[PDB]
């Protein structure tokens, strides 16, 4: 049975991801243009720039993520980002040929792009497989939105102080997304889909782990943390 | 520290 409060977390997330999310992309228009050398990392840097904005806003409305201190919330999103960022860019994602596609050719973004920006096979195949392996699910926009929430508030993260209750956070998460599941999901795209769900989050960690061995290799020559932003330096590192 | 972060978490 899906509690009143379970229904309530769930229609606060769905608000805070369409608050969040702009579908038109309308402002791509403000991002360092592309250029098809690592000729997309100026227009590349911007997008995930402007992605980390809105995953904070996202977060910020999580139900208690707010009771978390300064520090913990800082260290969630820290960790956590590039996770979320990946997670979110899978509405945008299309099987059909294994890309991107935010509205327009221009703003359409294969593994070549993603290679433009200094990126490497090791990151950029388990990425697509996470992609199709996640779009395959087919999840219901509660269960995208519960799994972004459940990436942010996860207490394993390192630095976090007070695990405890980011563990607490997170469990009434964890506990809303099962019970949804249970009786909300249809069979037979119900079978296993939460040990599913969370197998993707371990895919992310790992993806994670890549992600920030190419961004430290990147970043070591000033040349390219040149056409980073401050809030991706910020964020991912100096 | 972050102060960015810590600006857009406010
Ligand atoms: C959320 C979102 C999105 O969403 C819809 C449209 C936006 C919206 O509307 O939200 C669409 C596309 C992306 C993606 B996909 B995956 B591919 B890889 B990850 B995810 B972002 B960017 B490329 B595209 C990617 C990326 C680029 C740059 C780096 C860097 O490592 C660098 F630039 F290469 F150095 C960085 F430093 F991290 F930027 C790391 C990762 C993310």
């Amino acid at each position: 049975k899906l509690s009143e409060e379970q229904q309530h977390i769930i229609a606060i997330l769905l608000d805070a991801h369409h608050k969040t999310y702009d579908p038109t992309y309308a402002d791509f228009r403000d991002f360092r243009p592309p250029v098809r050398p690592l000729s997309m990392l100026p227009h590349l840097a911007d997008l995930v720039s402007y992605s980390i904005q809105k995953v904070i806003g996202f977060a910020k409305m999580i139900p208690g993520f707010r009771d978390l201190t300064s520090d913990d919330q800082i260290v969630l999103l820290k960790s956590s980002a590039i996770e979320v960022i990946m997670l979110r860019s899978n509405q945008s994602f299309t099987m059909d040929d294994m890309s991107w596609d935010c509205g327009s050719q221009d703003y359409k973004y294969d593994v070549t792009d993603v290679s433009k920006a200094g990126h490497t096979l090791e990151l950029i195949e388990p990425l697509i497989k996470f992609q199709v392996g996640l779009k395959k699910l087919n999840l219901h926009e509660e269960e995208h939105v519960l799994l972004m929430a459940i990436c942010i508030v996860s207490p394993d993260r390192p630095g976090v102080q007070d695990a405890k209750l980011v563990e607490a956070i997170q469990d009434r998460l964890s506990n809303t997304l099962q019970t949804y599941i249970r009786c909300r999901h249809p069979p037979p795209g119900s079978h296993q889909l939460y040990a599913k769900m969370i197998q993707k989050l371990a895919d992310l960690r790992s993806l994670n782990e890549e992600h920030s061995k190419q961004y430290r290799s990147l970043s070591f020559q000033p040349e390219n943390s040149m056409k980073l932003t401050p809030l991706v330096l910020e964020v991912f590192g100096n | 520290n972050h102060p960015m972060l810590m600006n857009l978490l406010k």
